[PDB]
């Protein structure tokens, strides 16, 4: 027969693209804008995720004879700032925020306080209709997104987003990872892909893995969460 | 976000 043992792409598992994203923007629009918000009832595991990203983060810019630089980075899907907060203004002088619900922006220049001031531009936009600035950032943090891109347009974002990044720049992929194939999720309408898969969409952007690392200490009953370095 | 990966 046809039907395969389990489905590895998102055309096999997403009915209808425009349905897809319209649903997900609604379920974002009902969702407090609050740390515990943005982390789906996980709230409790931000300093052990921040923690783990600051690790894997500073190798790239502490060592080595070609640092990745401090001047700009872009947060990817960033809602209100939970990374940008606590990773990213501490470590750089500026940092753009992108995310496709705006009330969460907004949410951002209260909860960034004072600090908040370096946020340089507040993007509202979705990732699939987002051109980042050629040469503009030294990292791309993308986190708790690329479920909600379909193939094509995760393909394109990360092409996108390497024309972005300036010497010595790298692209960060942290996210949920399945145990195997592509497993669709129909109340926030995303997708969770499995290593290989999204090893091959890195690939088909024209991107070099640099670090690849699994998250340690998160709750026993969720997805594996996996860290990719790329340019 | 994290989330569950449901039934094992
Ligand atoms: N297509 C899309 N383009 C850009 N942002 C999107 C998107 N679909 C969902 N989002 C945003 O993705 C975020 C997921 S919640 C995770 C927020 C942040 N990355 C963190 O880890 O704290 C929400 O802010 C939501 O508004």
């Amino acid at each position: 027969g046809l039907v395969p043992r389990g489905s590895h792409m998102t055309s096999e598992v997403i009915e209808d693209e425009k349905q897809f994203y319209s649903k997900a923007k609604t379920y974002w629009k009902q969702i407090p804008p609050t740390v515990d918000g943005m982390l789906g009832g996980y709230g409790h595991i931000s300093s052990i995720d921040i923690n783990s990203s600051r690790k894997f983060l500073q190798r790239f810019l502490r060592e080595g004879p070609n640092k990745t630089g401090t001047s700009c980075a872009l947060d990817c899907g960033a809602g209100i700032g939970r990374i940008t907060k606590r990773l990213l203004l501490p470590l750089f002088r500026e940092v753009d925020m992108v995310d496709i619900t705006e009330d969460f922006l907004v949410q951002a220049k209260t909860y960034l306080g004072e600090e908040g001031k370096r946020v340089r531009n507040y993007f509202c936009c979705g990732l699939q209709d987002f051109t980042p600035e050629p040469d503009s950032y030294d990292v791309i943090w993308i986190q708790w997104v690329i479920g909600h891109l379909t193939d094509q347009h995760l393909a394109e974002f990360l092409r996108r987003c390497k024309g972005s990044l300036r010497p010595n720049g790298i692209i960060v992929i942290k996210d949920n990872m399945a145990q195997e194939g592509v497993i669709l999720d129909d109340v926030d309408s995303s997708v969770c892909r499995d290593l290989d898969v999204v090893r091959r969409i890195i690939c088909s952007a024209g991107l070099s893995l640099l670090a690849e690392e699994r998250q340690e200490n998160l709750p026993d009953e969720i997805y594996h969460v996996y860290s990719f370095a790329l340019r | 976000x994290p989330k569950t990966s449901g039934k094992a």
